[PDB]
């Protein structure tokens, strides 16, 4: 049983955003999803749930008014609508399964989906510019350069390649816009012969770009 | 509302404990939550002392009127992390966090900046830029500062600098960012990303050469 959620987003302060959480398996069953969030660097908080089965929902008073949480049983995906949205909103939402109250009555949150981010900015969307950074063992990587909001993903050869991968965390340059960069640490004997390519993602700006990375 | 220790350190191998504490616990069990930077929370005990699939039996749980506590036996470097408590509010209709406890696991061995430094590429300069990348990982303790160099003159304009930010091996990472003109990077014999981390200097060079 595992959930997989929506992509990350950005909306306008007094818009609404929709967040998806999709169970595996094609049903909840007797199950509830819960919607707990998370503001960059902050703790966890509870923004309510729903037992999918019978479409029961309740919500964490902090919310009330501007959270509805929905689900289709038949296509077992739940969705939570925050609206009236504030720059505070700015947050990861994770869905996470709590099973029936009176016949597990000690259990807890498990599993976790792996999180969406939503930012609320008022700031424009910017997609990034993609860079190569040209390489015992060599580091070679891509620059991701100002863009505009979080996050951003990087693969590497299409996910085939994972050992030696480090993205590093995002600058928030003083303009307002990020960069970041991703690096992996390779044989330098496999620089003539071994294609390196990193994968960007920025869904905010649906940019989707693949850089070979080649010795200069 | 649920109450935690900001923070608690246990040095390498030995036994942690993180308290939890709240009227609600008088009604409910509470569960434990770790989590590691950029990933999401993992339950490890629930109820009277329950461990989930795949969770190691270091990890146990108990309680008692108001309080409850999370125990980690024989601890490692991977155990380091942030840990939240968690219960069902008195009413039962909702739950309710604690604003976890920091755990850091003592003993890790000092450890140099690993620096890289990259020119600018050739596709940003024909777009008529020029970003030099300074990348800074697995060094502890986690406190840097990053400055350049043009030459053997100190450049502070068009530098953006991160603060310092775990890795998932509990070492750190850092970045810096320079920004040039082509011509300014034409100009000089090198420039130079300087790292300072716990009275060494790490110095790395580039040069249009």
């Amino acid at each position: 049983v595992q959930l997989q959620q929506s992509g990350a987003e950005v909306k306008k302060p007094g818009s609404s955003v929709r967040v998806s959480c999709k169970a595996s398996g094609g049903t909840f069953n007797n199950n509830a999803i819960n919607w707990v969030r998370q503001a960059p660097g902050q703790g966890l908080e509870w923004m309510g749930g729903i037992i999918p089965m019978f479409g029961t929902a309740k919500y964490s008073q902090n919310f009330q008014g501007r959270v509805a949480i929905t689900a289709d049983e038949s296509t077992g995906t739940a969705s939570m609508e925050l609206s009236s949205l504030r720059s505070e909103d700015t947050a990861v939402y994770y869905c996470a399964r709590s099973r029936d109250l009176l016949l597990f009555p000690h259990h807890a949150l498990s599993p976790w989906g792996r999180g969406t981010m939503v930012t609320v900015s008022s700031a424009s969307t910017k997609g990034p510019s993609v860079f190569p950074l040209a390489p015992g063992t060599a580091a070679l990587g891509c620059l991701v350069k100002d863009y505009f909001p979080e996050p951003v993903t990087v693969s590497w050869n299409s996910g085939a390649l994972t050992s030696g991968v480090h993205t590093f965390p995002a600058v928030l340059q003083s303009s307002g816009l990020y960069s970041l960069s991703s690096v992996v640490t390779v044989p330098s004997s496999s620089l003539g012969t071994q294609t390196y390519i990193c994968n960007v993602n920025h869904k905010p700006s649906n940019t989707k770009v693949d850089k070979k990375v080649e010795p200069k | 509302e649920l109450t935690q220790d900001p923070a608690v350190s246990v040095a390498l191998g030995q036994t942690v404990r993180v308290t939890c504490q709240g009227d609600s616990l008088r009604s409910y069990y509470a569960s434990w939550y770790q989590q590691k930077p950029g990933q999401a929370p993992v339950l490890v005990i629930y109820g009277k002392n329950n461990r989930p699939s795949g969770i190691p039996d270091r990890f146990s749980g108990s309680s008692s009127g108001n309080t409850a506590s999370l125990t980690i036996t024989g601890a490692q470097a991977e155990d380091e992390a942030d840990y939240y408590c968690s219960s069902r509010d008195s009413s039962g209709n909702h739950w309710v966090f604690g604003g976890g406890t920091e755990l850091t696991v003592l003993g890790q061995p000092k450890a140099a900046p690993s620096v890289t430094l990259f020119p600018p590429s050739s596709e940003e300069l024909q777009a008529n830029k020029a970003t030099l990348v300074c990348l800074i990982s697995d060094f502890y303790p986690g406190a840097v500062t990053v400055a350049w160099k043009a030459d053997s003159s100190p450049v502070k304009a068009g530098v953006e600098t991160t603060t310092p930010s775990k890795q998932s091996n509990n070492k750190y990472a850092a970045s810096s960012y320079l920004s040039l003109t082509p011509e300014q990077w034409k100009s000089h014999r090198s420039y130079s990303c300087q790292v300072t981390h716990e009275g060494s200097t790490v110095e790395k060079t580039v040069a249009p050469t």
